[PDB]
DNA sequence: TTTTTTTTTTTTTTTTTTTTTTT
DNA sequence: AAAAAAAAAAAAAAAAAAAAAAAAAA
């Protein structure tokens, strides 16, 4: 229909054409007949006809008339349509200036006439003056004046001279304007001028002036000359429930404009005094003002976009209660039979005409309302298979609707599949789901061959199976799979698991007794052939029953546990990627149902005695009694403080609650204690509730634990646990106090889970809204750089391993085992889990892998950059949208978030990275390098172990050797800041001023006193410019020439320091000179859009030597001299912070200056763009391990892709941008990748993260973001920059309503572009 | 049909396998063009999905038979 | 609570809301992300456009369903060229391209 | 004494529906 | 008696951004 959208700014002639006429009448009707008044606001004439095809009068009610317009009414015989379409206009006598462009700050007029906002708004409400054509006068151009001014140049140039007041004065200003001489000398003092505000401000009306004399546009058309108004449709004047009238604000607007605008034309044509013609003048300005901010149906949650065109009611919908049922297989859910009845209606009336039971439709409503027999036949028909979307309301992942095949079933509530469930996070307590129809055949086929629960059983947040069942199907399973010592039919020999059966159904045989029988097992370890192999095998007669429902191809061992729920997740996992598809579907379905029956079976009930007390839970609390009051009189006789005391109570009441957690936990799990067959023997408890929490079917070991033992210590309402822990469980009684304890702890956490929502919400919204563009476009860009992915270690054990990481990834490289020249696999080849399970048993420990960030594709992502997609097994395909499923996994966890030394474990090898070390005085050998981190090799060869070393640590082994498992090699003292030694030699007194720069403080304890230095400010200043120096010398007075360099060995303290040794003593390598003095969802949010944190750690800005600049102007000044490049840089810093590069240093580029929290621009301009997203995904990926909740790193890094959208020029290059310029990166990209194919040369850019909403208004497509967070600053910027829009994201089109260009759309769109 | 997955291993495209199923379907149910398959009483869906996965229907015989009635 | 096809909106040819009028679902903004996380794009447009907006468009669908046929027919939605003349209401001047 | 940089302060955004006052 | 705004409750918390004021020069 149409490829693109333009938009333009308004213009009178464009209005004038768009209008049918001037309504001049401030009036609704002519309220003496019912024939609406002339060129009212209702306006036959200028509009059209009331009711279709009949005048007003009623000269012609007949078709054969259309088109000819009546003369005793003049109303154009037509369709009400044309009310609907034709506009009207009002000719304003006075000029009217808009007002979005008045206070859009910045104001387009604003920075266009570069004046300020004030003197605008002053001078357009009539309230000063302002200057046109000032000429050979005192005063300026854009001079403004005041009434005693006015009078002033009146009386002293009250010729040629002339100027105005309001709308008619900035409108001779706009028209007073050129362009071409704006545009010269604005380049001439840009090139010139060399101040930030001034250069900053003069870019930017660089930027509006091309823009705007690129447009067809004239800057006075932003100032309105004639008001067009809505179509009489679109503001209906609708009665009430009786005789009054209660329509929108528009009309009332409207007749106040149109009557302010007629008593003006009445009073200019009485030729008021000046005053009167003023303050009606700025009432019709307000008037206008108040009629366009039509903003609110733009704007808000209620506005068009948001509540009309993307959000939007649809017929052939319903809802209902949902309600479970077993004997449903998963391709399908149940329906009430009134709601099927009732939404396929159009669809049974079209089947009973073509059967013919029936000619009129009115036969067909008739017969549907009868409910005659046959109609039920009919639907069955239809309803054959003809799936249907069952929706729940918060839609949060691509999960949220699924289809189904509808089960006509009686009652109202939609009966649902059990299993899938889980996916919706719909439980059964009341919650409604909406049912929805496909209607046309692309519809049909779309629903069944991707939206059918059957082809979504991999979620798509990761390869984890979504259909894992849930409570009772497990419960169920697991009570069938459990040995007892004996019981019924122990101790035989089964030929088959059919007489297993036979036997337990019977009741001759237990549903569970350990037994020898024979099981088949079918293997496909061949070339994809079924080999059967048979045996006997130890299992249990309900194991053996189980075995029926398991397809060929698994093992047998696979049901030889316990079968919790973990194990039957793997084991559906397992069927799924040895057999496929619809083998674990069916597996599924019976799997359910086989759980369910033995549920029933088992009679799992929970009664009070399910729950013992351990009788030491007594003891124990009493001997917690002892041990507090004990700490408590110690506290009185003055031993401890009272936060020593607190901590003591607080750790002996955990220790207490542990020992009564242990004691009932023995007492549960082993509860049983019955007879083998013999005199007794202990087992796997039966204890009810031990069973239900053992399964993983609900509830766990914390749970667990407050039912039987001690609630342990809740938090008073700042958590700050109370010293008096609830020594009651839920079984006993709880005391009243006890009960307050635990309403603090649970009214906090109900109001998290609210508010939390909330905010989660509002996260998923930007982060959809960020990645709407992003569709897979291209299979593979070529390209050979990537990302390193290694395991995840903090500090401790390997949090997260290297095969969760890169499974399902297209490597960059090839894979380098420890075999070197061992080509592995190919560079660019997918991986899964066979060679996945290749490169972890051949201990691979890095690998460069290829993410979508660094992918060269244009306007898109390439298909190898983006790998396995989840949800499915084979590599992404051409289209599928990764951005708003990435978003959506991004931003569902949301609800489920919370708003010294080192003891070496392990056993390998030491190795030092960025190591830098010498040997102490003592022999041991510490480390003068900052960032030196200490890895484990283990004995295999790879990292198990890595932890950052601090400056200046203790190491008792050496690099290259071996130490135990457990033996203590890292350590250090976090305490004091040292001053340790690079070489050895005597120590003098050099510039160590006394009296003046020092001071002499006593140990009182010992007597042995050490030197003070203070800082720059309480001394004098003479003291200020003196530098606290220890320089070390030798045993002749010379100085020590350090290796590698020629400088001498010379030390520079802060403020506030303590200088240890005196003069006349030797110091040894490496010592101590000085004793230098010293998170939930919003981090989330806060990571992703890229925020400066509270302290902003300073990398090195630039790499070499390191010195100190002027000293305490404000802040301390660092200067780094490149050894071969250039200094001039300098770094401002607020030196209170405990720095951490001395005054002699060289350092890299980006290193740490002041530690803290890591600003994320810094570190791009500083390490890199793969080592900023590095940082962003471990962090996210930290902080959602935090609670559990798994997400592949693949959606995190398009996301940090889509955030870095933007970028900056450095140079124009042989190119045309300005060097200030700001910019898309694959725009700079695509044009200098064509100026180089040819002779020319590039430019250069660097690349800036932008927020996830900062990136998204760098969204060039201004119907997205009009749609998105703010209408006035997009439609302000479009209407200026006259921005065509070129559809091509998923946003905008589904504004257009055509196909999205994201699924089976982009095939579509394949064919269309193809056209042109 | 418990599901499409066979399809997609005839079509590995997953996309393509809705509008040529979608294309066959609206052929076959205005007029003309009768099922090549035996039906259940299914919808023009449902059966052309089964030929689909039967092999006959692929993306050239749709565009051959067009070609051959446009000759026509 | 359902509905087959019944009074739409004024101002907007939309379906009604709520149970007390005899109303439609809400297709959510969440919904419609949730449509487009899939491949589904012809149910997300006959969502939005013919079966909630397009007036000529939801009759012929309607008039097609009688007759046995599953044919769209795209048209244009109608409260886009609402939203059209409402934003031409103001000062800016958007039109429509080859 | 003027001018550039930085800081501080003011203002405008971010998830149920109109009488009183003046001419 | 007719025409017209919101001065007539309201503030929280946080963030982005624009305008004004205060260093710190040469
Ligand atoms: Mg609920
Ligand atoms: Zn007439
Ligand atoms: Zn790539």
């Amino acid at each position: 229909e149409f490829d693109a959208i333009k938009i333009a700014l308004a213009s009178p002639d464009m209005i004038r054409s768009w209008s049918f006429g001037e309504v001049k009448k401030p009036e609704t009707i002519n309220y003496r007949t019912f024939k609406p008044e002339r060129d009212g606001l209702f306006c036959a004439r200028i509009f059209g006809p009331v009711k279709d095809y009949e005048c007003l009068c009623g000269k012609y009610k007949r078709l054969k008339h259309r088109g000819v317009i009546c003369e005793k009414c003049g109303v154009e015989v037509t369709q009400t349509k044309v009310r609907r379409e034709r506009m009207g206009h009002i000719e304003l006598a006075s000029p009217t200036a808009h007002i979005w462009f008045l206070k859009s700050l910045p104001s387009r007029i604003g920075l266009l006439l570069d004046m300020p906002l004030r003197d605008i708004e002053r001078v357009l409400y009539f309230e000063s003056y302002v200057v046109i054509e000032g000429g050979m006068t005192n005063l300026e151009r854009q001079q403004i004046l005041t009434e005693e001014q006015y009078l002033d140049a009146l009386e002293e140039f009250g010729d040629e001279f002339d100027a105005k007041m309001g709308a008619e004065a900035i409108q001779a200003l706009l028209k007073s304007m050129d362009l071409e001489q704006e545009c010269e000398q604005l380049r001439e003092e840009l090139n010139e001028t060399n101040s930030e505000t001034k250069r900053k401000k003069l870019t930017k009306r660089i930027k509006l002036l091309e823009a705007f004399v690129q447009s067809g546009n004239k800057p006075e058309w932003m100032i309105l000359t004639v008001l067009p108004v809505l179509p009489p449709d679109l503001r209906p004047l609708v009665p009430l429930d009786g005789g009054r009238f209660a329509t929108s604000d528009l009309n009332d607007l409207y007749r106040r404009v149109i009557n302010r605008n007629n008593r003006l034309k009445r009073l200019l044509d009485l030729a008021a005094p000046d005053i009167i013609v003023r303050n009606e003048k700025r009432m019709l300005q307000e008037a206008v003002d108040a009629l366009l901010d039509l903003a609110d149906m733009i704007k808000g949650k209620q506005g068009r976009f948001r509540q009309n065109l993307l959000g939007k009611r649809v017929d052939y919908s319903g809802r209902s209660v949902i309600t479970v049922g077993p004997y449903l297989r998963l391709h399908q859910c149940g329906l009430p039979k009134k709601m099927a009845l009732e939404l396929f209606k159009p669809f049974i009336y079209g089947k009973l005409e073509l059967r013919g039971l029936a000619t009129t439709i009115k036969a067909a409503k008739k017969m549907v309302e009868r409910e005659e027999a046959v109609v039920w036949d009919i639907l069955d028909e239809v309803i054959r298979e003809h799936p249907v979307l069952l929706n729940r309301a918060p839609t949060l992942h691509r999960l949220g609707i699924q289809a189904f095949e509808p089960v006509l079933i009686e009652g109202k509530a939609i009966q649902l599949h059990p299993l899938v469930c889980a996916a919706y996070n719909a439980d059964f307590d009341g919650d409604q789901m909406a049912v929805h129809v496909p209607l046309t055949l692309e519809a049909q086929l779309e629903a069944r061959a991707l939206m059918m629960s059957t082809n979504n059983i991999l979620s798509p947040a990761n390869g984890e199976p979504i259909i894992v069942p849930s409570q009772d199907v497990v419960l169920g399973l697991y009570y069938m799979t459990r040995d007892c010592v004996n019981a019924k039919g122990e101790g035989m020999v089964l030929t088959g698991p059919k007489e297993a059966e036979r036997l337990y159904r019977s009741g001759l045989a237990s549903l569970h007794a350990r037994v020898k029988v024979r099981i088949t097992e079918y293997e496909k370890d061949a070339n994809g052939e079924l080999v059967a192999k048979t045996s006997l095998k130890d299992t249990t007669v309900g194991r053996a029953i189980l075995w029926m429902i398991v397809p060929k191809g698994l093992p047998y061992s696979i049901v030889n546990q316990a079968l919790g729920k973990k194990a039957i997740s793997k084991m559906l996992n397992t069927c799924y990627r040895i057999l496929g598809l619809k083998p674990t579907v069916i597996f599924a379905d019976q799997i359910m149902y086989t759980g369910f029956a033995y549920a029933a079976r088992s009679g799992a009930s929970v009664g009070i005695d399910d729950m013992v007390i351990p009788e030491k839970k007594h003891e124990i609390i009493s001997e917690a009694e002892a041990e507090v009051a004990e700490i408590q009189e110690q506290f009185q006789s003055g031993l401890v403080t009272a936060g020593e005391r607190y901590n003591k109570v607080i750790d002996i009441w955990a220790a207490a609650n542990d020992r009564v957690s242990k004691a009932m936990m023995d007492n549960l799990q082993t509860e049983t204690v019955i007879n083998r067959d013999g005199q007794e023997e202990k087992q796997v408890s039966f204890n009810s509730i031990y069973m239900m929490a053992d399964s993983g079917a609900r509830g766990s070991a914390a749970q667990i634990r407050q039912l039987a033992g001690m609630r342990g210590l809740m938090a008073k309402p700042d958590g700050s646990i109370i010293e008096t822990p609830i020594t009651a469980n839920f079984r006993e009684g709880l005391n009243v106090l006890q009960y307050f304890i635990s309403t603090h702890g649970a009214r906090k956490g109900l109001a998290d889970t609210a508010l939390k929502t909330a905010n989660s919400g509002y996260l998923t919204r930007r982060l959809v809204d960020v990645a709407q563009d992003l569709v897979v476009t291209e299979d593979d860009c070529g390209t050979h750089e990537g990302i390193m992915m290694t395991p995840v270690i903090e500090g401790g054990d390997v949090k997260e391993p290297l095969r969760d990481r890169v499974l399902g990834r297209v490597t960059a490289e090839d894979v380098l085992k420890p075999g070197t020249a061992d080509i592995l696999v190919p560079r660019n080849t997918l991986l899964h889990e066979q060679w996945c399970d290749l490169l972890e048993e051949n201990s691979v420990d890095a690998v460069k892998v290829r993410s979508v960030v660094s992918c060269d594709t244009d306007f898109g992502v390439c298909a190898h950059c983006y790998g396995r997609d989840l949800a499915r097994g084979h590599i992404i395909n051409k289209g599928e949208a990764i951005g708003v499923i990435a978003a959506q996994s991004i931003g569902e966890p949301g609800t489920q978030l919370t708003m010294s030394s080192i003891q070496v474990k392990n056993k390998g090898s030491i190795k030092l990275s960025n190591v830098k070390s010498v040997v102490n005085s003592s022999g041991k050998l510490v480390i003068t390098s900052r960032n030196t981190e200490l890895k484990l090799i283990d004995e295999f060869g790879r990292t198990k172990e890595s932890y950052k070393v601090p400056y200046g640590a203790v190491l008792a082994k050496g690099d290259g050797e071996q130490v135990a498992g457990g033996e203590t090699v890292a350590n250090w003292d976090p305490h004091t800041m040292p001053v340790i030694t690079e070489v050895s030699g005597f120590v003098r007194f050099t510039d160590m001023i006394d009296g003046q720069t020092i001071t002499r403080q006593t140990d009182e304890l010992t007597g042995l006193s050490s030197l003070v230095v203070l800082d720059s400010a309480e001394r004098t200043a003479g003291g200020k410019d003196l530098r606290p120096a220890l320089k070390i010398v030798d045993a002749q007075g010379n100085d020590v020439l350090i290796p590698g360099t020629d400088m001498p060995a010379q030390y520079f303290l802060p403020g506030k320091a303590i200088v240890q040794l005196e003069d006349g003593v030797q110091i040894s390598s490496g010592d101590t000179l000085a004793r230098i003095p010293q998170g939930g969802l919003p981090r989330v949010a806060d990571l992703f859009e890229a925020r400066r944190p509270k302290e902003p750690a300073i990398l090195a800005e630039i790499s070499g030597i390191v010195s100190f600049g002027k000293e305490t102007k404000g802040k301390r000044r660092l200067v780094i001299t490149p050894v071969d490049g250039s200094d001039p840089y300098e770094e401002m810093i607020p030196k209170w912070r405990q720095l951490n590069v001395f005054e002699g240093e060289r350092v890299e580029r980006g290193d740490v200056i002041s530690d803290g929290p890591e600003a994320p621009h810094d570190i791009l301009r500083l390490r890199g763009v793969h080592a900023v997203t590095r940082y962003i995904v471990n962090e996210v990926q930290d902080v959602y391990r935090l609670q559990g909740v798994k997400i592949n790193d693949k959606h995190i890094e398009v996301i940090v892709r889509q955030m870095l959208r933007k970028a900056t020029i450095v140079n124009a290059g042989s190119s045309d941008f300005l060097e200030g310029e700001q910019v898309e990166y694959s725009r700079v990209k695509i044009a200098n990748r064509e100026l180089e194919a040819n002779g020319k040369v590039g430019a250069t850019y660097s690349r800036d993260l932008l927020g996830i909403t900062k990136a998204s208004l760098a969204t060039e497509s201004f119907i997205s973001a009009a749609s998105f967070q703010e209408t006035t600053r997009v439609l302000t910027e479009a209407a200026v920059a006259g921005k065509r829009d070129e559809l091509r994201g998923l946003k905008e089109n589904v504004i257009v309503g055509r196909l999205i260009p994201a699924g089976t759309g982009y095939a579509y769109h394949q064919d269309r572009m193809r056209r042109r | 049909r418990v599901t499409v997955q066979d399809a997609v291993e005839k079509i590995g495209n997953r996309f393509d396998l809705v509008l040529v199923a979608a294309r066959r379907a609206r052929q076959m149910q205005v007029g003309g063009k009768d099922p090549l398959v035996p039906e259940e009483n299914d919808k023009t869906t449902v059966i052309a999905l089964r030929e689909i996965e039967e092999g006959l229907i692929n993306n050239q015989i749709l565009d051959v038979r067009e070609r051959q009635e446009q000759q026509e | 609570h359902a509905r087959s096809t019944g009074s739409y909106s004024l101002v907007t040819q939309q379906p009604l809301g709520g149970k007390a009028q005899f109303g439609g679902q809400r297709f959510g903004e969440m919904e419609v992300w949730a449509l487009e996380a899939y491949g589904a794009a012809y149910t997300l447009q006959e969502m939005l456009t013919v079966k909630s907006d397009d007036v000529n468009g939801r009759t012929k669908m309607y008039k097609n369903i009688v007759d046995g046929n599953h044919q769209m027919e795209p048209g244009m939605p109608e409260s886009f060229n609402v939203l059209l003349k409402e934003i031409r209401s103001l000062g800016i001047n958007i039109e429509l391209e080859d």
